[PDB]
């Protein structure tokens, strides 16, 4: 009884993120598929513990 | 880092500044506390947002693979379809992971440059009226109170005005 | 005795970790996850319009009116078609179907 | 910038130097005027030309798509041909736009490094015989006339020779 | 270079240090010789190995083309197969050559940053107890013997202890 804007054979997707590792074959307005495990964008700087 | 500010002399960072990314705190007998730079932080923030909006939107168009079925006398065509779609997935995956890695490293060193540059910007201002401690802090050859601390911040600390008091005040 | 002014950057409790070419797992103040790893494990309608489930029937079995495909004799509009890998009910009388795949692709539209 | 020279202390640039990209102008009672560095400018120019010839020729080979027609029973094959050619156009387009962006940024910061480096090169030469104004200009603790200005340019200003006059000349 | 250390002031390098990538040699009446930095060299080595293992393994998956034969009524399909496989070879070839070029340049400038940073790290330590010669060498306003030379190396040369001897010792 669920509804979605993006569907894959394994399940549906609700996401604002412009990518997924889930399944190559999709139907809808969907984020782009890749084979990556992790995709992580550095925004801030390195963490140096205050010493 | 690459510009040597972070895990260089500054050696660590201050949990006590929530005001933005980088900045100062001072010891005035008048008063002491953490205040962070408006202009530099603003600039860096803008640049970063531009970097993420630049990447995430550099795949707007990008390969999307939908469906297909072939007979058992179509085997070559099937294998070709597979090799192509797989090939492109591989390609865009590489493109993505790599771009992320680069933009990451470049981002961190970017922050470094920001810091070191802010520092050098202060130094080239106050230079001979103060001792550089080498720890990323400036010890005074006179008193800059706070209004004038904030004049250091705003970028004009009025050098020659405070020149003499420190000129004799130093040596010893 | 004196007056002094330091210079420095931010820091927090963040364990958030990224990588780079030069340096492996590295902890930073802030980061964005650009990857979606999760799904609800369900098959759903698509913008309020539900898919057509072929159940145990193939496309051939459906269009041809295989008796085992019954509820499919009349069906409303669909957002997409759910068919199994190796559906049970296709051609009950053995045979062949010409340009089957070209037809299914035609159906994709 | 990234090395802090441009829109850093130098704060702007001189329409009065057409001689090349970066350089100096001086105040000698003897004379004053704009003359720009031969070696640095030469180097940067060479590096840049190498960068553009390196990019434009990094697509020499690159995907070119010509023609095709299919029957209406060929629809899958047609769609596959379309998805492939489109896919490659997308790929090379991305590759191009991105490479341009990077090489651009890297070019600008490159110029920065050139400038800041030239400066530091002068400073490490003349250092204690002059005051750094912090504006990217060197005030003299003695007179360097012009021959010797051009000796600063050529890279040997002969420090110890001019050491003493400034050694006593400074302080005050 | 980009950070100006190499083919900048340092002007060349020492065949007499096999101990690692960069470091020092000193003149003590006590003794003189080449010893190279443990921590910096270690760091750079690690970073580099991470870069090569990062590239060579960023093609682990990557396009591999095997075989095919078509009839003379298959000519379009053949041409399509050819254009695709060729297309991908071109793509991965570009990706490889380019990545190598970038990572190369970035590697060299990386070494530069390492050097210049090590230098600035020394300077911000010893600063007013010594004259910078501008050649990338530090002349002494006192004697640091060797234990304390190695204290310079280990990062704490104990400034205030040696402050006074040089404080009066300098001038002249
Ligand atoms: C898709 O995700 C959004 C965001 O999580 C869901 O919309 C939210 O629904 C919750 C619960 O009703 C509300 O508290 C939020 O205010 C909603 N946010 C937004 C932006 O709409 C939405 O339910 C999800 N779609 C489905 C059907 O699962």
């Amino acid at each position: 009884n669920c509804e979605t804007k993006c569907q894959t054979p394994l399940g549906a997707i609700n996401t604002t993120l412009p990518f997924h590792n889930v399944h190559p074959l999709t139907i809808g307005e969907c984020p782009k598929y890749v084979k990556s495990e992790k995709l992580v964008l550095a925004t801030g700087l390195r963490n140096v513990p205050q010493i | 880092g690459l510009f040597g500010a972070i895990a260089g002399f500054i050696e660590g960072g201050w949990q006590g500044m929530v005001d933005g990314w980088y900045g100062y705190h001072h010891s005035n007998d008048q008063g002491s506390g953490y205040a962070a730079d408006k202009e530099s932080t603003q600039k860096a923030f803008d640049g970063i947002t531009n970097k993420v909006n630049s990447v995430i939107e550099k795949m707007n168009t990008q390969f999307e693979a939908v469906g297909k079925e072939f007979s058992n006398l179509e085997r070559r065509l099937e294998n070709l379809n597979k090799k192509m779609e797989d090939g492109f997935l591989d390609v865009w995956t590489y493109n993505a992971e790599l771009l992320v890695l680069m933009e990451n490293e470049r981002t961190l060193d970017f922050h470094d440059s920001n810091v070191k540059n802010l520092y050098d910007k202060v130094r080239m201002q106050l230079r001979d009226n103060v001792k550089e401690l080498g720890n990323g802090c400036f010890e005074f050859y006179h008193k800059c109170d706070d209004e004038c601390m904030n004049s250091v911040k705003n970028g004009t600390y009025d050098y020659p005005k405070y020149e003499e008091e420190s000129k004799l005040n130093r040596n010893e | 005795p004196g007056d002094q002014i330091c210079i420095g950057y931010h820091a927090n409790n963040s364990t958030e970790k990224v990588d780079t070419i030069l340096e492996r797992n590295v902890t930073v103040t802030h980061a964005k996850d650009i990857l979606e790893k999760t799904h609800n494990g369900k098959l759903c309608k698509l913008n309020g319009i539900p898919p057509l489930e072929l159940g145990d029937c193939s496309i051939a079995g459906w269009l041809l009116g295989n008796p085992e495909c019954d509820r499919l004799l009349s069906v409303p509009e669909w957002s997409y078609i759910m068919e199994k890998e190796n559906p049970r009910d296709g051609l009950c009388y053995p045979g062949s179907f010409n340009d089957y795949e070209e037809l299914k692709h035609l159906l994709s539209s």
